[PDB]
């Protein structure tokens, strides 16, 4: 972290809710799901969870 | 439920009541397969054909 | 054999009564580098990791 | 290579552009014309 | 999950009107013109009325090219504006939506001249298949082999390099629907029914159709096993076919043989696929070879049998079962031999070893052919 | 008489030989073994040998002097025994084990499961597991 090399730093908290529901289709893309699959209800039936 | 499923178990038995009845044969009659099953001829030929399919 | 193929970290051939370089023999280069390039990272963008 | 020159290739004089160039199968049945096998089968109805 | 452009529904509605018996009917002249007055197709309009030699009804095209020409250049100034200042993003929309607006109403040649550049400049997977499948659609709708042909390969090769599973489905039932109109039936049958949990093409039409659909290449591509174990006892396909009396019995009565309602179902089925405009070329070769598959699904179990018999079945007289019987073995799709003298169909299925020994000789002739010229060509 | 000179080679192949590591193949006729001794080697492949056998890390026997590759042993020599599966195997039954009915579900499908089908597992996008890792409390 010295002054010239890699000094600037970014956090991140936890996922919001929506964050969660974009992991949640990212991380689902590659996978056979039926018709119909609600990924936001699934996002709100997982409350309070991570990557 | 079991009378559900009775249909289907009258099936199996009529499926395996006529092997066990042609067993010892090689030109039977079905006339004679009939009356060995108590089975209308229409009946007994109709699942024959289906069995051999 | 040329000191100049005598690089270093080379597996090399010494024979038995004295130990007298003959040979430069094949050697396992194994490059783990090649195998984590993800090209330009299509489908990774800001719109889907929204939020 | 061979080519037989002393064959002349056919003569594209006329060289009509392609009907309709379907691709699917051919086969020969196709060229029948029948009567619409629901006509052919309400006229075996009608008649037993 | 896709815009309904073009409209499926139109191409249905214009191939009805070429269709001869129905270019007078009043009902779907009047739906087509409701949709060409809402969407403003121009283009479209022009186009039909040169293909069907209507008159030009100017009073009502002349207000819609006014509102065509005021809404290209409000797309054109938006375009501009999002290319004064704006980076990527906007423009790729502004395009996107003249693009749509050109499918919308009409310009085959604008649109995909609109389209391969919103490609060229789009760089986002998602988005590039989305281009893909606008012109795809388009080729759909305007019958266009080549670019059907193109698109298709485009998209695989775009699946290939990575993309949505979603997508990936998507573009199985647009292969499979291709398939339909290029008579590939069994491919079409393979893709629908690995697609029939995961549909979601609505764009291209409704569900119920697509299990009709299904359902009829299966019957045809499907050998008895296969359409057991997955059209007959499919959870799906049957949910479905519930809401359907006519396909199911059309399905029914052919996996338990019951022949007579086969036939009425398939004489029914061949009006409905003539009427369709996918299947309408192939609305008789389908037919023909539902009537070759129900003959030798009852010969199969035969070694002997009675024109009678087989005309009591198929409830009809038998003159027409000796016809097509006699036309059938003609052209070797059916193996039994016709006694007229007395009315017996002996079957005349061959042996296997008999077979194997004739197609070996075949096959290993053609090797040999070959051999034989790579030896004669290796020297001279 | 090249039948006859190959059998004539195998006294070369004399009964107390040197089990060894076959590394790698450098030109043909030619190859780097690792002897049991603790040494590797620039050595020469006896010509009869054959090379479909000599997989990587494969176990070769060589002479005791020259240590030259003369003989491909079977797959495994090996020092870690397998199960003898007669009389090493253990006496409890799936019955005398007592409920743990999801643990034994998910044992017996991840090491059996796998085994069999295999045309549903990457069917949704799921690779299947290379090994299971049981945790609990001691007993």
């Amino acid at each position: 972290l010295r002054p010239g090399r890699i000094d600037r730093k970014i956090e991140f908290p936890p996922p919001n809710e929506e964050a969660r529901l974009d992991i949640l289709k990212i991380h689902s893309r590659k996978m056979n799901l039926t018709r119909g699959i609600n990924l936001r209800k699934i996002a709100e039936l997982m409350p309070g969870a991570s990557g | 439920i079991i009378s559900t499923h009775l249909a289907k178990l009258y099936d199996n038995l009529l499926e395996q009541n006529l092997i066990r009845v042609i067993e010892p044969f090689s030109r039977v009659q079905i006339e004679h397969i009939s009356s060995l099953i108590k089975l209308s001829k229409a009946d007994v030929e109709r699942k024959l054909s289906q069995m051999i399919l | 054999i040329d000191i100049n193929d005598v690089t270093p970290n080379c597996r090399v051939a010494l024979r038995n009564d004295s130990y007298t370089l003959h040979k430069i023999l094949p050697n396992k280069v194994d490059p783990l580098v090649s195998l984590m390039m993800v090209e330009k990272v299509p489908d990774s963008t800001y719109e889907m990791i929204g939020g | 290579d061979d080519e037989f020159e002393e064959f002349p290739a056919e003569d594209w004089a006329g060289l009509d552009e392609d009907e309709d160039a379907h691709v699917w199968e051919d086969n020969w049945d196709d060229d029948n014309v029948e009567d619409d096998f629901s006509n052919q089968l309400r006229a075996e109805l009608e008649k037993h | 999950g896709l815009p309904k452009n073009p409209d499926l529904r139109i191409a249905q509605l214009r191939f009805l009107l070429s269709l001869p018996e129905h270019r007078g009917d009043a009902a779907v002249r009047d739906e087509l013109m409701a949709a060409v007055r809402d969407n403003n197709m121009a283009p479209y309009y022009e186009a039909l009325c040169k293909s069907l030699d209507w008159q030009i009804d100017v009073d009502l095209l002349n207000k819609m090219k006014k509102a065509n020409e005021d809404e290209l250049k409000r797309l054109d100034e938006e375009l501009e504006d999002a290319e004064k200042n704006l980076g990527e993003s906007e423009i790729r929309d502004a395009m996107m939506a003249k693009a749509e607006y050109l499918c919308r109403i009409g310009d085959k040649e604008g649109a995909l001249t609109a389209f391969r550049k919103t490609y060229d400049k789009t760089v986002a997977l998602g988005h590039r298949l989305d281009i893909v499948f606008y012109l795809l659609r388009i080729g759909l709708f305007y019958m266009d082999n080549d670019l059907i042909t193109r698109n298709t390969e485009k998209a695989k090769s775009l699946i290939e390099e990575g993309g949505d599973w979603d997508r990936r489905n998507r573009l199985k039932v647009y292969q499979g629907l291709y398939c339909v109109a290029i008579r590939d039936f069994k491919q079409a049958a393979e893709l629908f029914l690995d697609t029939v949990s995961t549909f979601t093409s609505y764009e291209l039409m409704d569900y119920k159709t697509f299990v009709t659909y299904t359902v009829y290449v299966s019957m045809i591509a499907l050998e008895r096993p296969d359409l057991r174990e997955k059209v007959i006892k499919g959870a799906e396909i049957l949910e479905v076919l519930h809401s359907l009396p006519a396909v199911r019995q059309y399905l029914f009565s052919l996996y338990e043989c019951r022949y007579s309602v086969f036939f009425q179902s398939l004489a029914v089925v061949e009006q409905e696929m003539k009427k369709d405009w996918l299947f309408a070329p192939h609305y008789r070769y389908y037919v023909r070879e539902m009537r070759i598959h129900a003959y030798s699904q009852l010969l199969e179990s035969y070694r002997s049998l009675t024109l009678g018999y087989m005309a009591e079945a198929f409830g009809v007289g038998v003159e027409f079962i000796d016809q097509e019987l006699s036309r059938f073995i003609a052209a070797g799709r059916l193996h039994c031999k016709i006694d007229k003298v007395n009315e017996i169909v002996e079957t005349n299925r061959p042996d296997s070893k008999n077979w194997q020994y004739q197609e070996t000789i075949k096959k290993g002739d053609l090797l040999l052919n070959r051999v034989q010229k790579l030896s004669r060509v290796i020297n001279m | 008489e090249f039948l006859h000179a190959q059998e004539e080679v195998k006294r070369i192949q004399s009964i107390p030989l040197v089990i060894g590591q076959f590394l790698e193949a450098v030109d043909q006729n030619t190859a780097i073994v690792g002897s049991t001794t603790g040494s590797n080697y620039y050595v020469r492949i006896l010509s009869t040998i054959d090379r479909e056998l000599l997989k990587p890390n494969a176990s070769v026997a060589l002479h005791k002097h020259s240590n030259a590759l003369v003989d491909v042993l079977p797959p495994e020599a090996d020092s870690s025994i397998m199960m003898l599966t007669s009389d090493q195997k253990p006496d409890v039954m799936y019955a005398d084990i007592g409920g743990m009915d999801i643990q034994k579900q998910e044992v017996r499908e991840a090491v059996e499961l796998p085994l069999t089908h295999f045309e549903l597992y990457k069917q949704i996008g799921i690779d299947p597991p290379r090994g299971v890792l049981m945790y609990g409390p001691p007993g």
